[PDB]
């Protein structure tokens, strides 16, 4: 028997308390991993002109106020619309660097981990959305052909950069939700 | 014979709470006339130029952004205009997003207790609380911590990370020594603050 | 008959875990685990890699997102039966790796000890014996990566080892025994 279960050992269901506790840890690891995965690209390769991320079409709460104003239910629907959108690009990233790219500095290392953990964390998302029953549509990744050295390096840049931008949103939201629902303290 | 302003240098930006931020520039040469400065900036996506709201709050040569005008996960294209009586010049535009420019003030109410526990065990219990400004209760803001302590006269400090725990227990202290103790705080992700006001203890 | 007894399940890294059992004539043991929710029933992946009376779950089978109903069934003729089911949450059964890296930074002459955690909060413990003695005097370090051991018998050769215990889980193994002067 696991520490939080009683009455019926069967079905059981993992308490919310430590269901976030695991998901927070991941989004924390991911951003704090794609953050240095970026810092290694920049140093080793690079101008910046990028006001274009695929995740901008979404109704993202981009203030502290706007966040404290958004419906908890819709915040998860939000959080998972991002993660999902991030899945495709992350597989091009890993295959492209890995593959027909005569492999450079092993940013790769950091990018594989990120692809795993992401998807790991995403299923912990569907589980937490499953517990608070209301899936919806998510923003399409178009910079496929983008993935010249000056122009292609800039496309890598933009992608890499948004990962750092979004994985922060995501992580920062789960910090919120976990600390709104569980303890509002 | 009397020159235009030269060129203002804005490089440093900081946000101590993830709600409001603040920017400091470097006046140009100035020519030989009195020079009056102003600041315009553009938010990512939009193509609207705005004017700084608060010149006074962060002091001299500073622009302060209240919560209203501050907004994270945006990339501010900040540019400042030195404008003297005979001519005028801009700064080399700067791209600041509120996200990765965080840097809090240090921890407060650093209190330091001795407690004896279960059987021949006397631990030094380090307690303290985060800066009144920072919103860690709503989870918006997330603090990690570190402490360092050394005996009054010494050569090296010891360092203990204590991520987001606002208390810590220390077990290696030769009794009767006057130790010194300080605290400093990284955010979620960001810049470590300066150390805190130190306390000491002795046993 | 048969009487299969599940000893323990442990996960060194929340990324794979292994299960161990106790026997109880030709004895054939086989393990089969289930998940909550969908309940597809299927036999254990591989027994070999964790050795004897063990079933090892790779990172392909190991998910922290599902609770494991696990049973062992021994099947010699006229003596074939099933064991007490075991419900496991992967994160409540952490048995870590001895803390990697152990430094013994001698000098008001004291031994300065420092170490590093395993993969990637956690309490530690250190023990040491002068080697002349055949027992250890053990010190609790709480959550410190480094400990200051003060008074010792000079010129002697000591033996030190460390341990760690994740927030919610079981102690680790004792580390490798470094000597000092």
């Amino acid at each position: 028997h696991p520490p939080y279960c009683r009455n019926q050992p069967g079905k059981c269901q993992i308490p919310l308390r430590d269901l976030f506790d695991r998901a927070v840890v991941l989004s924390h690891y991911i951003h704090n991993l794609s953050s240095e995965m970026f810092s290694e690209f920049d140093k080793r390769y690079t101008t910046k002109a990028i006001n274009s991320c695929h995740t901008s079409s979404l109704a993202t709460p981009e203030d502290k106020e706007q966040a404290q104003q958004m419906n908890q239910k819709d915040f998860l629907s939000l959080i998972v619309s991002i993660l999902r959108s991030w899945n495709e690009p992350l597989y091009h990233l890993v295959t492209e660097v890995r593959g027909m790219q005569e492999a450079p500095e092993a940013i790769l290392s950091k990018a594989v981990e990120i692809e795993e953990q992401t998807k790991r964390l995403l299923e912990g998302m569907e589980l937490i959305v499953s517990q608070v029953h209301p899936n919806e549509i998510y923003p399409v990744w178009s910079g496929l052909p983008s993935l010249d050295e000056e122009s292609r390096l800039s496309a890598y840049y933009n992608l890499l950069h948004c990962l750092r931008r979004d994985s922060h949103k995501i992580d920062n939201y789960l910090k919120l939700l976990k600390c709104r629902i569980i303890h509002n303290n | 014979m009397q020159s235009p302003p030269g060129k203002p240098e804005i490089h440093k930006c900081r946000s101590p709470d993830k709600e409001t931020f603040t920017c400091w520039w470097n006046p140009g040469t100035d020519g030989g006339l009195p020079t009056n400065y102003s600041l315009t900036y553009s938010k990512e996506g939009e193509k609207t130029t705005y004017e700084c709201p608060d010149y006074k709050t962060s002091g001299p040569n500073s622009c302060f952004f209240s919560k209203q005008y501050t907004s994270i996960w945006k990339i501010y294209i900040i540019t400042v205009n030195a404008t003297n009586q005979m001519g005028s010049s801009s700064s080399d535009p700067l791209y600041v997003d509120v996200t990765y420019i965080v840097e809090p003030e240090p921890p407060r109410n650093l209190t330091l207790e001795v407690k004896q526990l279960k059987d021949k065990k006397t631990y030094l219990w380090v307690k303290w609380s985060p800066p009144t400004i920072t919103d860690v209760k709503t989870g918006w803001f997330t603090m990690e911590y570190e402490i360092r302590l050394k005996p009054e006269e010494a050569e090296e400090w010891e360092i203990h990370f204590t991520g987001h725990q606002t208390q810590f227990k220390v077990f290696d202290l030769y009794p009767g020594q006057k130790y010194l103790v300080q605290t400093r705080c990284k955010p979620d992700h960001g810049y470590w603050s300066r150390w805190s006001q130190e306390s000491s203890v002795e046993m």
